């Protein structure tokens, strides 16, 4: 069956995001669409599963020369009394029957705690404490001694903008929605390349996937700097850097890990 | 009566809402019928669904049954249970105590409808200390001579405060006790 | 549990005895001890009968002479089962705090 | 209304030090600059109340729970009940060799707890929005981590906030303490002008803080290190019970003991 | 007794008919909605690390109202969206279970999965017997702990034992906010519960490197504007708004050091301190904690520092601050 025809036609356009990156990874001719998907009435419904003999008479009488609102009317239509405590009792045992499908903690450091992540004679300690204590004999200075104007201008003066202490662009919008879309795109193949890149996965099926996805990450790195050289020839200006760093880190892994694979090899 | 409250619920929409918020279950004299019913009824009780099994006081199900913890929670009565006073083999029975050991006539068919109503209320309390309520929709209970006549144990339970709740007020009263008995010792 | 009843000393399976069963041993005493017929009413379903079996079983061994045995009826086969359940489960206490058999014997027709 | 608590951190050692240096700024202009601070926030209005703690190695202690010169009482009273309480704090002290970094965590929770107090017993009529203005003066101790993170996440939650404006030292600690609740942090270079600092920075409240400018924060750097020889780490390997930090895959954390399964 | 510090949680909401019935003093909906959204803020302010997922069930029906995240500000819009929901139809617990059990099936075994069905319509009509449902879910280690509202649901009852959850039915709202701030704390591992190593990276706030000289612009990673500075990753070298957030791309977590150190409390809890109403040769007028008079005949100590503490001073303690002041010293 076309199940992955009959998706594809689904979401074709229902989602606009989904399928303009999954076009846009062929638009250039990047790689094989495969792989994309490789790795990634309710009165009469009810009616359906209560009474099999609606069942059984609906497979018989399927509409052929009549109409659906007949095949309505005919629904609703002491030997009476005990039909209807019986009609009950197997409707409910019908709808039954159709909802009932065939350690202590012990530690032995604690003060890491007390000192974690954060990082880092003896007669000074008295002299400092006798001094301190001979310090405040005098007290209520504040009269002139705790501030003067000099020193409050030059406050003041480094407040500033220019001054010590305090030191003190949305121009282009339609290039945003290319970047957002650019980014999306990387966001969307890093995803499977980084699926199971940290994992060691030393198996063999396991690793020709990533092998896969390290050939489609050259391929795909292959047509990123084009559209970047298009964005570039504009104004020279307000660099677009930070997608570059992206791409490097993913070849440094990329090359990296690979020595250290030949390395235990 | 029951298949005549029954027939007149289902021509009124009360039954409907009734089986949209809890499935129904009805007994019937055949055994085999009252057996089939209970079986789903307990699977119903053990299920989300929950279940409300209508029977008769006199029914060979409500002596043979025992219900316990998530079974039975609440008991409701519909009417004080008299048997039909035109079989004359109760006839004899009634007169004849009334001529010999003098028990009134009405004193002993009162008698037996406590009895019986004591016998199929009673079940609720099997052990195990399992909540569940006893609701009995009838006026004549709380006539003095019923109560009177109620075993000790429910009777001293009952008060004249919550004696003749109407139906809102009995709901009411319901939903607060049952908060209360869901919480742990 | 051993419960120092006012007739003699009782054994009992369970840890505790709500008052209720308090008056229900002693009523049955005194009923036992006047040899008479009597009736009562005990609310539980449950419970009495262990009750009631434990103070028999107890007043046998008191007076084995005064009763010979006990025949205890319940409405239907399938709620004697639980009986005969809780009466195996009453020897079982039994005969571990004597730690040995004893010459008794119960069973169901 | 405003409720405003200066922790002033009066570690004799430090100031000692000054002290005996005999350098421009000492303890007393320290005092008095916060006493003057005190003053002008009390002067902005009269619902508006403060509060004075110390900080000292061994504990913390409160400084504040007619005109004879022509001076509102009340500040009067609060000069010569803050003046006598420092000077007996300062003058009586026992000495304890081992323990000499100052203390601040333990000032912070009395100070949050005092807080609480004073919002229950407050009418409900008038909000208050409490703020906490510490001053630091020394270096903080390692093993005061997590006791100040733990009261730093207790203001957040209770909506105070720590106005930090250590000077001589850039406290790493209490940077990072003041960025979690959003108060300001200044460092003064500039001692003896510091009061200027206060009449600017730190004594507008939060209600007028927004519309007004101020310096900018501090660029904070929330560094991670593994309990081995403490060091930053961007890796970190947590386990289930400890929430630990740790330098590298290991059969078991230390701190744990756990039957780990590998994997 | 281990605790589980990274739990993956779901409040199942029930968009039941019986939540029309105004028990309460306002709608019983919009109580449980606006409450939650309470419980919602306050669980990510007492476990940073853990995330929470929201699925409503209704008409039969559940639908995931938001998917697992770290930010709690998108499930409280979700929650004020979902305040205005029409509240017709009936629950299903094996569709909700069912649902949550696929989201939380990939989850991995470290993290403790965890469920919290706030049941307001003893009905369940389910498609499949939920009895089979329960031996799936103790397979596969989910801790499911309903709150019944004026139910005890016998259903709910032996899925709460059976799978090592707590049942509780609400007395009255001010009860409720109870049960859900209890539930709100991290639950002891039991013998099924497993630890394991979890992978962490701890990213550092960067701004442009000297006068926006070789800056790094870049717009949002989930209208996002360009951003001059912000956070970053390890490995995913994408900018991140705000943290706590797992990686989209390495599927690591990301997380600073304060987050972490915001549950050391859970693992030093605070011993109760002893209640002494009399004096007990305490002349201090002043209360230690606060330096208050004590206006009332009670007093709290410790059993090291041996300090004082008035009822208030005690009662912040161990609700909020989680640590004895005066013992810290
Ligand atoms: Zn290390
Ligand atoms: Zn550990
Ligand atoms: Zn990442
Ligand atoms: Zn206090
Ligand atoms: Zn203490």
């Amino acid at each position: 069956a076309n199940k992955e025809l009959e998706e594809k036609n689904r979401m074709l356009q229902e989602d606009p995001v989904l399928f303009q990156l999954y076009k846009d990874l062929v638009v250039s001719q990047v790689i094989s669409a495969e792989e994309f998907w490789a790795n990634r009435s309710d009165i009469i419904e009810s009616i359906f599963r209560t009474y099999p003999a609606v069942k059984m008479k609906y497979a018989e009488n399927v509409p052929h020369n009549m109409t659906e609102k007949e095949f309505w009317t005919r629904f609703f239509q002491e030997n009476s009394n005990a039909a209807i405590i019986k009609r009950f009792n197997h409707h409910s045992a019908m709808v039954l029957a159709a909802g009932l499908r065939k350690i202590a903690l012990n530690l032995k450091k604690s003060d890491r705690y007390y000192h974690g992540p954060t990082p880092i004679t003896s007669q000074d300690i008295i002299n400092s404490f006798q001094s301190i204590r001979q310090e405040m004999e005098a007290y209520t200075p504040k009269l002139t001694q705790v501030l003067s104007s000099s020193a409050a201008s030059s406050t003041i003066t480094a407040l500033s903008p220019g001054g010590a202490l305090m030191q003190g662009q949305m121009v282009p919008n339609d290039i945003q929605s290319e970047l957002k879309h650019l980014y999306v795109a990387v966001g969307e193949l890093l995803r499977h390349f980084w699926s199971c890149f940290p994992v060691n996965t030393p198996f063999l099926e396991e690793k020709v996937v990533k092998m896969k996805s390290n050939l489609e990450r050259f391929q795909v790195t292959k047509l990123c700097p084009f559209q970047e050289k298009i964005r570039r020839q504009y104004l020279s200006t307000n660099l677009v850097s930070h997608i570059e760093e992206m791409l490097q880190t993913a070849y440094n892994k990329l090359h990296t890990w690979q020595s250290r694979r030949l390395m235990k090899k | 009566y029951m298949e005549s409250t029954v027939a007149s619920w289902y021509e009124q929409g009360i039954l409907e809402n009734i089986q949209r918020n809890k499935l129904l279950f009805i007994e019937t004299q055949d055994g085999a019928e009252t057996s089939v019913a209970l079986e789903k009824y307990q699977e119903a009780c053990e299920n989300g669904r929950g279940a409300i099994l209508l029977s008769v006081a006199r029914g060979k199900v409500s002596e043979g049954i025992d219900f316990v913890h998530h079974y039975g929670r609440a008991v409701i009565m519909f009417g004080v249970p008299y048997v039909y006073t035109q079989s004359r083999i109760l006839k004899a029975r009634l007169e004849y105590l009334r001529d010999q050991f003098q028990i009134r006539e009405n004193d002993f068919l009162t008698f037996d409808a406590m009895r019986h109503a004591a016998q199929c209320v009673g079940r609720a309390i099997r052990g195990k200390t399992d909540y569940g309520l006893m609701v009995f929709a009838d006026k004549r209970f709380a006539r003095g001579d019923k109560r009177g006549k109620l075993p000790r144990w429910i009777q001293e339970h009952l008060t004249d405060a919550n004696l003749n709740l109407t139906v809102d007020e009995g709901v009411q009263v319901a939903k607060y006790f049952l908060r209360q008995m869901a919480q742990p010792f | 549990m051993k419960l120092n009843v006012d007739g003699l000393l009782v054994y009992f399976p369970y840890d505790y005895i709500y008052p209720e069963q308090f008056s229900y041993m002693r009523e049955l005493k005194r009923t036992l001890d006047a040899k008479g017929h009597g009736v009562l009413e005990m609310p539980s379903g449950t419970g009495k009968t262990v009750s009631l079996l434990a103070l028999i079983m107890a007043y046998q061994r008191a007076y084995p002479l005064e009763v010979t045995k006990l025949i205890y009826c319940s409405r239907t086969v399938p709620e004697i089962e639980k009986v005969i359940e809780e009466l195996r489960k009453l020897l079982n206490f039994y005969e571990k705090q004597e730690g040995e058999k004893l010459p008794f014997l119960g069973l169901a027709l | 209304l405003n409720l405003l608590v200066i922790v002033v951190d009066a570690n004799p050692i430090w100031w000692g030090k000054q002290a005996l240096k005999e350098s421009q700024f000492t303890l007393s202009k320290c005092i008095d600059a916060v006493m003057v601070l005190g003053n002008s926030h009390l002067f902005m209005n009269r619902s508006n109340k403060l509060a004075v703690i110390a900080s000292h190695i061994q504990e913390s202690r409160f400084l504040y729970p007619g005109s004879k010169d022509g001076k509102y009482e009340l500040l009067t009273s609060a000069n010569e009940v803050i003046v006598e309480e420092i000077k007996d704090l300062m003058t009586k002290s026992d000495i304890k060799g081992q323990h000499t970094e100052t203390l601040l965590a333990g000032s912070l929770a009395k100070a949050l707890c005092y807080i609480h107090r004073m919002n229950k017993e407050v009418k409900d009529n008038q909000e208050m929005k409490s703020r906490i203005l510490v001053i630091k003066a020394a270096e903080d101790s390692a093993l005061q981590y997590m006791n100040f993170m733990n009261v730093i996440f207790a203001a957040q939650k209770q909506n105070i906030l720590i106005d930090a404006c250590v000077l001589d030292s850039d406290s790493g600690l209490l940077q990072q303490a003041c960025d979690i609740t959003g108060g300001l942090y200044l460092k003064v270079p500039q001692m003896p002008s510091l009061l200027q600092y206060l009449l600017w920075v730190f004594l507008p409240d939060q209600d007028q803080r927004s519309q007004l400018i101020l310096p900018p924060p501090v660029h904070v750097d929330y560094r991670a290190a593994c309990f081995c020889h403490r060091n930053l780490i961007e890796i970190g390997y947590v386990c289930s019970v400890c929430l630990s930090i740790f330098c590298n895959f290991s059969p078991i954390c230390t701190t744990c003991e756990t039957a780990f399964k590998i994997s | 007794v281990r605790l589980g510090m990274m739990r993956h949680l779901y409040v199942v909401v029930d968009g039941s008919r019986t939540m029309e019935d105004q028990d309460l003093k306002p709608n019983r909906l919009t109580c449980t909605l606006k409450l939650l959204e309470y419980f919602v803020e306050e669980y990510f302010d007492q476990n940073p690390i853990s995330q929470i997922g929201i699925i409503v069930t209704k008409s039969k029906r559940a639908e995931k109202l938001t998917e697992l995240s770290g930010n709690p500000r998108k499930h409280i819009t979700s929650l004020k969206k979902a305040v205005d929901m029409t509240c017709h139809g009936e629950p299903s617990l094996y569709n909700s279970l069912s649902i949550a059990m696929q989201t939380l099936k990939h989850m991995p075994g470290h993290t403790s999965r965890e469920v919290l069905i706030i049941f307001s319509s003893l009905t369940t009509c389910d498609p499949s017997n939920i009895y089979d449902l329960i031996k799936t879910l103790k397979a596969a280690k989910i801790r499911v702990s309903v709150i019944g509202l004026s139910a005890e649901v016998r259903v709910c009852t032996v899925l709460a034992r059976e799978t090592g959850g707590t049942y509780h039915v609400i007395l009255d709202e001010s009860h409720y906010k109870e049960l859900l701030t209890h539930h709100v704390s991290p639950p002891p591992a039991s013998s099924s519960s497993e630890c394991s190593l979890i992978r962490m990276g701890f990213p550092q706030h960067t701004i442009a490197s000297l006068s926006d000289q070789d800056a790094k612009p870049s717009f949002s990673m989930a209208e996002p504007g360009l951003t001059l500075g912000g956070y970053f990753c390890p490995q995913c070298r994408a900018k991140y708004c705000e943290l706590p957030v797992e990686c989209k791309i390495c599927g690591l977590t990301l997380v600073s050091a304060p987050h972490l150190a915001r549950s050391y409390h859970h693992l030093f809890p605070l011993d109760a301190f002893q209640e002494i109403p009399l004096e007990e040769y305490n002349g201090e007028r002043f209360c230690y904690g606060c330096q208050g008079e004590l206006k009332d005949q009670h007093v709290y100590v410790c059993a090291v520092c041996q300090n004082v503490f008035c009822v208030d001073c005690d009662v912040f303690v161990h609700d909020s601050l989680h640590c004895c002041p005066g013992c810290i010293h």
